[PDB]
């Protein structure tokens, strides 16, 4: 086997949520003829940065009130998806990592409805499904 | 609502806004503004004019805002309330929807 040095936070991360299906993503630096392994913020304080992400804004198809477009689409992340941790806020909002629906009003551009889709790699499942199913998948 | 269904709704409102609890430990209250008042609000067939349900809907923001910023007593009952009764969901969001709602039948992150 290799030897290897992981972060104490991350290694307490790996259990933090996933003691009960999980998953162990992180950046191994082999600097300094030494493999250390270490979470992507470590990875950024090691030493280049360049952050790519997805904020994208799928015009929507559904063409309904603005509590419709805004308070009502934001629950699709409950219906069947899994491994997504759970916090609960009074204002309304979905913040589970780097996701945030609640954008804007609901048709800011001259066309249809238009709402702001953001996910990140490891969480691109939930964001292109949100983005796949309101591409065309919410017809009025 | 046959004998008396107009003044459901308004005897849990009345109860809730002389209580004046900034913690609702009140578990009438509390359960009867997370009950009562979705139930009047779907009631269309009592008539009672729009300031009298504006004003009930108030109240319950205030409650549900006052409930949510003062500490409670894990999910788990209140140490001095049954968990069904003291258990308020989505405070801000709820009252946002019932206003919405009133709204509707008055006559019509970064979000705002």
């Amino acid at each position: 086997s290799i030897p290897v040095g992981i972060s104490l936070g991350l290694l307490k991360r790996e259990m933090a949520q996933g003691l009960l299906p999980r998953l162990l993503h992180g950046t191994l630096i082999m600097k300094d003829s030494n493999f250390r392994l270490v979470s992507s913020e470590q990875a950024l304080k090691e030493l280049a940065e360049h952050q790519l992400r997805f904020t994208c804004r799928v015009h929507l198809h559904d063409t309904r009130k603005e509590q419709e477009t805004a308070l009502r689409v934001y629950s699709h992340l409950k219906s069947v998806l899994k491994d997504h941790c759970v916090q609960h806020l009074p204002d309304g909002s979905v913040t589970v990592e780097s996701v945030l629906l609640q954008a804007a009003a609901p048709s800011e551009d001259p066309g249809t409805k238009v709402l702001l889709v953001s996910w990140t790699y490891q969480d691109e499942e939930l964001g292109s499904f949100l983005t796949s199913l309101l591409k065309k998948g919410l017809p009025q | 609502v046959v004998q008396h269904g107009v003044g459901l709704g308004e005897a849990l409102l009345e109860a809730e806004t002389i209580e004046e609890q900034e913690s609702p430990v009140n578990c009438f209250r509390k359960l009867f503004v997370c009950d009562v008042l979705p139930l009047i609000i779907n009631n269309h067939d009592v008539r009672l004019p729009a300031n009298l349900l504006y004003k009930y809907l108030n109240k319950a923001a205030e409650f549900y805002i006052n409930y949510v910023t003062r500490s409670t007593q894990q999910k788990y009952i209140i140490e001095g309330l049954t968990e069904k009764s003291s258990q308020i969901v989505d405070p801000w969001e709820r009252l946002f929807k019932i206003l919405n709602v009133v709204g509707m039948r008055c006559e019509w992150y970064g979000d705002i």
